[PDB]
């Protein structure tokens, strides 16, 4: 079901099972750097999303390797690393030795995926801060031109993230709102009385 | 800016402008308090590392990546084998430059092979305004940049340098990071590995193989460090 889809939950206690595979799975983890513990990181139940394609991961600060780790403990391989220079809107650029000019945002591959569309973008993004911790946009257009009209899945997002071929995880979102029949079916099943 | 270089092929960073005067009088305090410049040719492979004295306040580690060259060349497995332990003060820095493929996850096991952790991430974003290629097997995204990896072991500046891209088989790294690197006045004992010719600078060491002439002398190099001046960071004035 092509609209978009979410599901306001905690991460760590819903059963992502129901959810199916994805050809991309994005993560933007509320790092201890609500967050969440190393462990509980460590512990996501991220390889039943995926049996071939990529994650993306935002990472900061020590996460940096942290990040690196729970991406190899999962089952990825780190092939690439997406960094957004942050400007204004005058195209200006705007941990304690150096000041933060970028974000990364690592790439990993899993399985063997099939027909996507490799080396359309570049591994840099240039767009402006609009609020506070929010993510750029043209992250989804690129996502998009390389595995177009797949489904997606997104952990960690806000109501702003939703977007068409994306089902939003996070504890923001406004109730559980779902198309796919699969995915109402063994939400359903899974949860009859609708209570993760 | 990345749904128009799909259409142009301009580099979103294509696009980027604009890319406290006192940063000169720091600036002039680097150059008084520098080092004269010094240098040897070596095989960094044979050569043991240990007769480089003293130990260095600051490493800077640029091996020849394969990945330089698409278009002896040292693999990550030769990097790793580097006793620079054996070679960084208690309190020191080093500033590796890992490409953009693997070397950004064995450049951090490096790291933490040789005691750093990792505290700053510089990333080379590189313009192609001059001309709007051949993909990693790996690659997801066409590959942009570079990143220096920053690692402290022991108790101004912007994370980015934006500079076009070199020609085909350049394989210089931009001369800005020696500036980020001055600007930070770790200490004054600075060691480029894998630098050559035309890296030699005041106020470093300069070991490769390729270096044409040598003036290296370990007594006549540690004399610069001797008492009072063991202990300057580079960046204030001469002890009279
Ligand atoms: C591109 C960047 C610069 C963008 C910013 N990032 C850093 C960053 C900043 C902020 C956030 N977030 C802020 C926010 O408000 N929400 C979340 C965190 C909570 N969240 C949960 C959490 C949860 N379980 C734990 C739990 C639940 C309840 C009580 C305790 C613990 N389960 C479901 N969703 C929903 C989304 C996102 C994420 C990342 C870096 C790169």
């Amino acid at each position: 079901l092509f609209p978009p889809q979410w599901i306001c939950c905690d991460i760590r206690y819903l059963d992502v099972s129901i959810l199916g595979k994805f050809a991309v799975v994005m993560a933007d983890p509320p790092w201890d750097i609500g967050t969440l513990t190393d462990d509980e990181m460590r512990r996501l139940n991220i390889p039943v999303l995926q049996d071939d394609g990529f994650l993306f991961l935002w990472v900061t600060g020590r996460a940096m390797e942290l990040g690196r780790e729970c991406l190899n403990l999962w089952g990825y391989e780190r092939v690439d690393e997406i960094i957004w220079v942050k400007t204004n809107q005058l195209q200006r650029i705007i941990g304690h030795w150096l000041n933060h000019g970028k974000e990364h945002c690592l790439v990993g591959v899993k399985g063997n995926p099939q027909g996507f569309n490799q080396g359309l973008d570049c591994d840099v993004i240039v767009a402006e801060v609009r609020s506070t911790s929010h993510k750029p946009d043209e992250i989804y257009g690129m996502i998009e031109r390389l595995s177009p009209g797949t489904r997606k899945i997104e952990l960690f997002g806000r109501p702003h993230n939703v977007q068409p071929n994306w089902i939003t995880l996070g504890n923001q979102l406004d109730g559980i709102h779902l198309l796919d029949p699969d995915v109402v079916a063994r939400f359903k099943q899974r949860y009859p009385d609708g209570i993760i | 800016y990345c749904q128009h270089f799909v259409d142009t092929g301009h580099r979103p960073q294509n696009f980027i402008r604009d890319v406290r005067e006192l940063i000169r009088l720091k600036d002039e305090l680097i150059a008084k308090s520098n080092t004269p410049p010094m240098y040897l040719q070596a095989d960094i492979e044979a050569f043991d590392i240990r007769e480089l004295t003293p130990k260095f306040d600051v490493i800077l580690l640029e091996p020849p990546l394969e990945e330089y060259y698409r278009e002896k060349c040292w693999t990550w497995d030769d990097i790793m084998k580097l006793e620079i332990d054996e070679i960084a003060a208690p309190r020191s820095f080093i500033f590796l430059w890992c490409g953009s493929g693997e070397g950004l996850d064995l450049g951090r096991v490096c790291l933490r092979k040789w005691g750093y952790r990792r505290c700053e991430d510089i990333c080379w974003i590189k313009t192609n305004k001059n001309n709007p290629k051949t993909l990693d097997p790996k690659a997801v995204f066409q590959r942009t940049k570079e990143h220096c990896l920053m690692g402290i072991k022991g108790t101004v500046d912007i994370d980015l340098i934006i500079t076009e891209e070199p020609e085909i088989g350049n394989i210089e790294k931009p001369v800005e990071i020696f500036h980020i690197i001055e600007h930070f006045c770790l200490g004054r004992r600075r060691l480029h590995l894998f630098g050559r010719d035309s890296t030699i600078r005041p106020g470093w060491l300069t070991v490769g193989p390729t270096l044409t002439n040598s003036n290296y002398n370990a007594e006549t190099y540690a004399s610069y460090f001797s008492a009072p001046n063991s202990y300057l960071t580079g960046c204030t004035e001469e002890i009279e």
